[PDB]
RNA sequence: CCCCGAAAGCUAUUUAGGUAGCGCCUCGGACGAAUACCAUAGGGGGUAGAGCACUGUUUCGGCACCGAUGCAAACUCCGAAUACCUAUGAGUACUAUCCGGGAGACAGACUGCGGGUGCUAACGUCCGUAGUCAAGAGGAAAACAAUCCAGACCGCCAGCUAAGGCCCCAAAAUCAUAGUUAAGUGGGAAACGAUGUGGGAAGGCAUAGACAGCUAUAGUCGAGUCGGCCUGCGCGGAAGAUGUAACGGG
């Protein structure tokens, strides 16, 4: 007999909106377990580190700051 | 300014995008010849299925 | 129905004599089979025998290349258990030269009643003489 | 018998052996060496046997460097056991060999003696080998 | 006669020859060195 | 002076994986010459000549002359690539000196 | 008689050869360019490869550290090709989408590529991806669902080709030019062994005289010879049961 054979259900994480797409307020941009990406201008952060848009506009990704973090923002 | 394209092999067992490239050029059967504008969009479909077409300028 | 078949009542068989001295067995047998079946006439018909009569003289002077004189095997089976018999080319050519030609041409002719009929027009003789002078055969260099 | 003193995981996937040996194909310790020209597997018993033969031939007059280590475990089913019911038990350890991999090097021994010892050793191995010497570049 | 897959020269009075497509070793000094590949 | 290598030009249509493999099938060797105050130049050599030059120890310290047509470059050997299993040379670097 | 045309998947089930919703088929209505193929432009990645900067593991030197050296599905300082999402555009195409009537199906198989399992066994088993069969005839592979070429509306004693072929069975070259093989190799099989034969790059010795034989380093003898390295094609290793039987035959 074996002692293995367990696994958990999938969680479906990942980027939902890519750069250059238009969004409306409330749209979810990234699903992530930890803060792989950080919230920029017009982007909010949920209690499970989800990133969502707080304005209408166009999504942009970049690398900024002294620690070299990855940021996502919405341009109006 | 214009290219003549002839189909030389069967397309029954090929990949789906390759069949779509043939249909988007307008070729319908073996030995069919069509005449198309010389644009990069058309040369893309031609180069994708180079192996079963013959091209004359 | 414009394409016509040859009629057996009008076929004409000519007689030829061939000397086998120094010839290669298979390259002679191909031509003999061609002329027996009648592929060389413009009246050729698949279901009619239109060929010629071929006499073969000096049968034991036929040759093979390489080491086939020692190595080429002839088999037969009596239908009793364990009854497989074997010989080779040198013994067979010294014993029954006609059997070698019969096997070689039989292999190249069609396998049916028409093929049996076509093989009957080949006459093979060991020496330099044949008993068919009454048919006045012509010399054929093939 | 060579074997890792400790491992993170007992059993590993089979994998695939492809490519050439761009690393480990240059003589670095001795003056002369033997390298494989064909790909395969090398077991701990084979490594031990080849080492023993080489040492006995060279009479312990020089240093022998071994540059292959068996760190991949191989499992087998117990026998008369049907398919399924989990993975089998570990039986022996191997090292993957790609063409160009150097197996043994010799330092401090005459070249004819080294070639004789390598010729003796090559008859114990499951792949074809060749002899190389140090070069400037 | 030794019949084997690998035939070699043992001493200096041995000689390798080819007869009728077969490789043999014959020795002038020792009859026990006679070998045939096979 | 002691070491002269005859070379041909290697144009842009002779660069890449396929072209290099065709050259090595033709039994030639691609090589690159770089160094101070000038733009790198790509050339091709003969395998036999290269092997003969590498057969001697002094070649790795002297200044050699590579001649392609009329021009000539004075260089030293800087790097070398070998086939892992066959040890045949495959590429060469030369630094202008 | 005419038109279209699947599936053997996901989820749940005292469920596993049953059934239900969704996916896939067909018919009617609405609505048309909102769709796809390709080209440009924008975007995230952690796989192949590689590496040792972390976690482990490895060899040899020096005094836990230093110097050289390897390895990793559950290691990463790095990091493609493809695939995927969005916007604009030419050309080609009856495309997408929505609302309703009727279903069938939820036992799959082989082949190639990436893998787990097994013994890098199986016409084995379990996934991902593409083709074919299923539900597909014709030509080729002797015969041979799943391989190669190719998609049959009906008729013709017309022509051109594909895969594969052109000595005879059996349609078409006993065609042309330059080489290799002597094993019927072609037309089953490995480590290994060997003056078999072609080709190539070197090295040693040599007509003030080389190798072998010969006569006690001398000496008769008069041109090449010696030993290795790559590479084409061949040889041995090669034993089974009704009958040649491992080119379909000649
Ligand atoms: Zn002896």
């Amino acid at each position: 007999s074996t002692k293995n054979g367990r696994d958990s259900n999938p969680k479906m994480l990942g980027v939902k909106v890519y750069g250059g797409q238009t969004v409306t307020a409330g749209n979810i941009i990234v699903r992530q377990r930890g803060t792989e990406f950080h919230a920029g201008a017009n982007v909010g952060m949920g209690r499970d580190h989800t990133l969502f848009a707080t304005a209408d506009g166009v999504v942009k990704f970049e690398v900024k700051g002294q620690f070299g973090r990855r940021y996502v923002k919405v341009e109006t | 300014k214009t290219i003549k394209v002839t189909q030389t092999k069967s397309s029954s067992h090929r990949l789906k995008n390759h069949k779509l490239c043939l249909q988007g050029l307008g070729l319908r059967r073996i030995g069919h010849t069509v005449e198309v504008q010389d644009t990069p969009s058309n040369r893309g479909m031609i180069n994708k299925v180079y192996y079963m077409v013959s091209v004359e300028e | 129905m414009k394409t016509l078949s040859a009629k057996p009542a009008e076929v004409q068989h000519d007689w030829f004599v061939v000397d086998a001295t120094g010839k290669t067995l298979g390259r002679l047998a191909t031509e003999i089979a061609r002329r027996l079946r009648g592929k060389h006439k413009t009246s050729y018909t698949p279901h009619v025998d239109t060929g010629d009569y071929i006499i073969v003289i000096n049968a034991e002077q036929v040759q093979v290349t390489g080491n086939k004189a020692l190595d080429k095997k002839y088999y037969r089976h009596t239908e009793f258990p364990g009854g497989l018999k074997e010989t080779n080319f040198e013994k067979l050519v010294a014993h029954k030269p006609e059997e070698i030609f019969e096997r070689a041409v039989k292999g190249m002719l069609p396998k049916g009643p028409l093929g049996y009929a076509m093989i009957k027009k080949m006459k093979v003789y060991a020496g330099s003489e044949h008993p068919h002078a009454a048919q006045q055969p012509q010399v054929l260099d093939i | 018998m060579l074997q890792p003193k400790r491992t993170k995981f007992r059993k590993v996937h089979k994998g695939r052996n492809t490519g050439l040996a761009h690393r480990g194909s240059t003589v670095s310790f001795g003056s002369i060496a033997i390298k494989a020209t064909e790909r395969g597997r090398m077991t701990a018993r084979q490594i031990e046997a080849a080492r023993r033969t080489i040492s006995r031939r060279i009479k312990r007059g020089g240093k022998i460097f071994i540059r292959v280590f068996p760190d991949k475990p191989i499992t087998e089913k117990p026998l008369e056991v049907r398919m399924g019911n989990g993975k089998g038990n570990v039986e022996y350890w191997v090292c993957e060999i790609k063409p160009g991999k150097i197996l043994y090097e010799i330092e401090g021994v005459n070249e004819d003696l080294a070639r004789e010892a390598f010729a003796l050793a090559a008859a114990k191995l499951p792949f074809k080998t060749t002899i190389v010497t140090r070069t400037v570049m | 006669m030794k019949v084997q897959a690998s035939v070699k020269k043992i001493c200096g009075s041995c000689k390798v020859i080819r007869r009728n497509g077969v490789i043999r070793v014959i020795c002038s000094a020792e009859p026990r060195h006679k070998q045939r590949q096979g | 002076a002691n070491f002269v290598l005859n070379a041909q030009a290697r144009a842009e249509d002779k660069q890449g994986k396929g072209a290099s493999r065709r050259l090595r099938r033709e039994s030639l060797v691609p090589a690159i010459i770089y160094g101070g105050n000038a733009e790198p130049v790509a050339v091709t050599l003969e395998l036999r000549e290269l092997v003969k030059a590498l057969e001697s120890n002094v070649f790795f310290e002297e200044v050699v002359e590579i001649k392609v047509g009329d021009k000539v470059e004075n260089v030293k050997i800087q790097a070398l690539q070998r086939h892992p299993a066959k040890n045949t040379p495959m590429h060469a670097d030369f630094k202008r000196a």
